[PDB]
C-alpha cells in the first residue's frame, strides 16, 4: 500500500544475489553448499512467496 | 477542433511478442510437443 507504483517493461539485465564471505573464508564451501541445498529443497521459492 | 483531432489521429490488445512478455492478463502458450515449444525452451533472446 498505497499500491501507487508499478513495474514497467522487462528487466534491463539478468543477475543474482549471493551470500558473501571474505576472500578465503572458512565458511565459503559450507555456505555455497547450503544455498544449493535450500535452492533444491524449494526453500528459496517458498521464502520469496 | 475535436473533430479535426479525431480525423487527424485516425489518419496516422497484443501487437508483438514483447507485448505478451511484458504482461500477464493474457495467457499464452504453444503446442505441448513441437518445434515451437523447443524454440522457446532454447531461445537465448531475452524476450
Amino acid at each position: 500500500k498505497p499500491c501507487d507504483t508499478m513495474k514497467v517493461g522487462g528487466n534491463l539485465d539478468s543477475k543474482g544475489y549471493g551470500i558473501a564471505t571474505p576472500k578465503g573464508s572458512s565458511l565459503r564451501t559450507p555456505v555455497n553448499l547450503a544455498v544449493l541445498k535450500l535452492s533444491e529443497q524449494g526453500v528459496l521459492d517458498k521464502l520469496k512467496n | 477542433a475535436n473533430l479535426a483531432a479525431f480525423l487527424t489521429v485516425e489518419r496516422m490488445p497484443i501487437e508483438s511478442a514483447e507485448d505478451l512478455s511484458k504482461q500477464t492478463e493474457i495467457a499464452y502458450g504453444t503446442l505441448d510437443s513441437g518445434s515451437t515449444k523447443e524454440f522457446f525452451r532454447r531461445s537465448k533472446i531475452a524476450v
